[PDB]
């Protein structure tokens, strides 16, 4: 069955076929528990009450404009009309719950964080959230890996007892006292790192300290968070696995237009992973007629975009297949064919941005292309290069350094000095008329006029007899 | 230049990135409009030097007192355009690739290295079956 | 290089990586966004499906240029031997010509005759260092003239 | 270059602002001109001679 194929087509094929299509009660039943996945990290993060604080100020962010009003809230579930009147009652709660803890102690904060789910968000300021929050885990994660990494790596203290009394805990003293007891030969070696073990460890207690909760508050909301989050990855992974062949088929008519098959389906799963994303089932309809526009945009926005070698924007690729679609109904109604006067008048352009759209479209030849007859040569032979310089031109510049050379040496000590330094001859830049008098001290008209009738001294004839030669 | 007396051999991911003045992380070759080098493509002129003699690409030096200042801007170099022709870039693959020359070639260097038939490893290369690392106890 | 009147005449290695950076900037982009693993395994075998072909491109099925329908020209088929090495095993030549001979029994064992269509313009740069050193021209473009 | 400027000042020729690639007979063949064709793209006005 392994047949030693080779080409990535059939073996992508194959490996597709493995799956079978999904009914239309298979994709709300698939998509019920999306919604369920979601569900589980919402009810995750409101116990943990670090986003209102990041979101309860973007409101006094939102009336004193450090922020804006729409990228923080879309519409309670079941704009300053809506939401200043319900907002504050976020605060009207707010009040009300942190004066319990500061019995019902936890409840009041549970009275406002079992609430918290009336107030939507947007994707802007949904990923901090989720972003804080598990950031918070990738320090104390490790805290709890620092205090194996002195106790056990340097103490040889039992990681098989002190785990279960410290496993996630970092807030006790259980092997400052408790284990010590015991008088074991790790037991008297762990008070001499003690201290940094327990340093270490204040910053877990300075960080629920920063949250106001405990670990057993900060982690279980950042491990029943992971809880409900693979469980959608385990359901748009499924979903997305069944459509493959649905890619395939609508990835086929843009099948030869400079890009592969393979760079196309590869391009339209890009998109259809978008979506399952999007996809919303309750307003009824299915979800082939959904996807499909997906898939069809990314497939097509992507031909625009890379497979062009000189590469033109999409809103002129608009404007080129926009010049087809009516350059042909041009050719089949008129008979012979249309002209860049007559495209005018049936598209609506200045009839000179139509001249600039039709040398734009052609691509470039390959110079590997055998030339006519298919001699024994390509066109790659036939283009020279212009960067380089005639040896007769190079042979007359290093021709006129000879003479200025000479030309120059006819005239005195510093009337000629002034010639090499407010030209560029024999020096690195030029310098200004009175930045040259900086060298003599004399800035005037006398310096800016000792080049004139010095230069005006060559002029006379027979001393630039031979410099007269080099013009043309 | 100094007399010459000539090596070869395989070449390290960290010598790849010796010979290279900067990295090409767009497919984009020219602009189109103007032919000016886009930037970070294949024909980038912050990379592999600048297009005409002695200039930067916008034009604010453009004189010879400046011969080595690279421009602020955009940081072409003001060199001669010969060492457009000396450079290289190098491509930072986001995943490994066995080198064609040394696995399909006739007696396969990975393959006879390896103690692994040639029909194995191409198993291997195409994700159509696993192979053990450290099998350990 | 653009060719005169308009369109330009890339070489094929600039179809090849274009391609490498392509399914190679998507493989990035697949990465951080997560996909299912099915796909990334599409990914990964048709990335140095891409790289294989630009080193040596034969080997597998032959990725066929694009616009056209010849098969392009990978880097080892540029060094690959077309009866000769790329360097000089092949060495076209200045100062040289080419006509047809005939007979010209009048010669001597140790002379030819030739055009004085052809000593003129294979002996150029000879004609420019007598005509400075016998003092007739005065610069090296003004001698350029009367050989013309 | 800075010699050809010092070349321009001692005779102040004026810049050329434009480039010359006029069409010349090929190199060692002369004869007649029999004829002459004048293609002009609509849009632009036609000198005295086309
Ligand atoms: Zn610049």
């Amino acid at each position: 069955e392994i047949g030693r194929t080779t080409d990535p087509v059939r073996m992508y094929m194959r490996e597709m076929g493995t799956v079978e299509l999904l009914t239309r009660e298979g994709e709300i039943d698939i998509a019920k528990r999306i919604e369920d996945g979601i569900n589980q990290v919402q009810c995750s993060v409101a116990e943990y009450p670090e986003a209102i604080t990041y979101l309860l100020e973007q409101y006094d962010r939102v009336e004193a404009e450090e922020a804006r009003l729409s990228d923080l809230i879309t519409g309670f579930v079941d704009d300053p009309e809506l939401a200043r009147e319900k907002f504050a009652e976020l605060r009207a709660q707010y009040v009300v719950t942190r004066d319990t803890i500061k019995a019902t102690a936890q409840e009041e904060i549970l009275k406002l964080s079992e609430v918290f789910k009336q107030f939507r968000l947007v994707p802007k300021q949904f990923d901090y959230l989720v972003n804080s929050m598990r950031v918070m885990m990738d320090r104390v994660r490790t805290q709890e890996r620092l205090i194996m990494k002195l106790c056990v790596e340097q103490c040889k203290m039992p990681k098989k007892n002190f785990i279960t009394l410290f496993t996630g805990n970092e807030t006790s003293d259980t092997w400052f006292n408790a284990a010590i007891a015991m008088n074991k030969p790790w037991s008297e070696k762990l008070h001499d790192v003690s201290e940094e073990v327990h340093r270490a460890l204040q910053k877990l207690q300075q960080i629920e300290e920063e949250t106001g909760l405990t670990i057993e508050q900060v982690k279980d909301i950042n491990r029943r968070m992971s809880i409900g989050e693979a469980k959608a990855r385990r359901a748009k992974k499924e979903m997305v696995e069944a459509n493959l062949r649905l890619v395939i088929s609508i990835a086929k008519k843009y099948t030869n237009r400079g890009l592969q098959f393979l760079d196309l389906i590869q391009e339209g799963n890009i998109g259809l992973m978008k979506a399952v994303d999007k996809f919303e089932y309750r307003r009824g309809y299915k979800f082939s007629t959904y996807a499909t526009w997906w898939i069809r945009q990314a497939i097509t926005r992507s031909i625009a975009d890379q497979a062009r070698t000189i590469r033109i924007p999409v809103h002129m690729i608009e404007t080129i297949n926009k010049l087809n679609r009516i350059s042909r109904q041009m050719l089949q109604e008129m008979g012979r064919e249309p002209t860049p006067e007559e495209l005018a008048e049936r598209m609506l352009m200045p009839e000179d941005k139509i001249r600039k759209v039709l040398k734009i479209a052609k691509e470039p030849i390959s110079m590997e292309t055998p030339i006519g007859d298919d001699e024994d040569s390509h066109l790659g032979d036939f283009i020279e290069d212009t960067t380089l310089e005639l040896p007769l031109d190079s042979a007359t510049t290093e021709s006129l350094r000879a003479a200025t050379h000479d030309v120059l040496a006819g005239l005195t000590a510093r009337e000629a000095k002034v010639l090499r330094m407010r030209f560029g001859i024999d020096m690195n830049t030029d310098y200004t008329l009175e930045e040259v008098g900086k060298q003599f001290d004399v800035t005037r008209e006398r310096i800016r006029q000792i080049e004139a009738k010095a230069l005006r001294k060559l002029r006379h004839p027979s001393r630039s007899e031979v410099l007269r030669s080099f013009l043309d | 230049t100094e007399e010459f007396d000539i090596k070869i051999a395989l070449a390290s991911p960290d010598m790849i990135r010796s010979w290279s003045f900067g990295e090409v992380k767009k497919p984009e070759t020219i602009n189109y409009r103007t032919f000016k080098p886009e930037r970070d493509g294949l024909f980038c002129a912050r990379i592999f030097g600048p297009v005409k003699d002695y200039e930067c690409l916008c034009g604010k030096y453009k004189r010879l007192k400046h011969r080595g200042v690279i421009c602020e801007k955009c940081g072409v170099e003001v060199t001669q355009t010969k060492v457009r022709r000396e450079r290289m870039g190098h491509i930072e693959l986001a995943s490994p690739t066995a080198h064609i020359w040394f696995l399909k070639s006739l007696p396969s260097r990975i393959g006879l290295l390896l103690d692994m038939p040639l029909r194995d490893i191409e198993r291997v290369l195409y994700f159509e079956s696993y192979v053990v690392i450290e099998g350990g106890m | 290089v653009p060719l005169d009147g308009g369109r330009f005449a890339t070489s094929d290695l600039n179809d090849l990586y274009r391609r490498v950076i392509n399914r190679n900037n998507r493989l990035k982009r697949l990465l951080d966004l997560a996909a299912p693993d099915i796909i990334v395994r599409n990914e990964k075998r048709m990335l140095q499906e891409a790289v294989d072909a630009l080193l040596d491109n034969g080997r597998r099925g032959r990725a066929i240029t694009g616009s056209n329908k010849r098969p392009l020209k990978s880097l080892a088929d540029m060094i690959k031997g077309k009866q000769g090495r790329f360097r000089q095993n092949g060495k076209r030549v200045d100062y040289s010509g080419r006509s047809v001979i005939t007979v010209g029994p009048y010669l001597r064992l140790h002379q030819c005759g030739l055009p004085k269509k052809m000593a003129l313009e294979l002996f150029k740069p000879f004609i420019y260092g007598k005509l400075e050193l016998r003092g007739l021209a005065t610069t090296i473009k003004a001698a350029k003239k009367m050989v013309e | 270059t800075p010699e050809e400027k010092l070349l321009r000042a001692i005779f102040g020729e004026k810049a050329s602002d434009v480039k010359d690639s006029s069409l010349r007979v090929p190199n060692g063949v002369s004869g007649t001109v029999i004829d002459v064709q004048v293609f002009t793209r609509d849009g632009v006005e036609k000198d005295k001679r086309a």
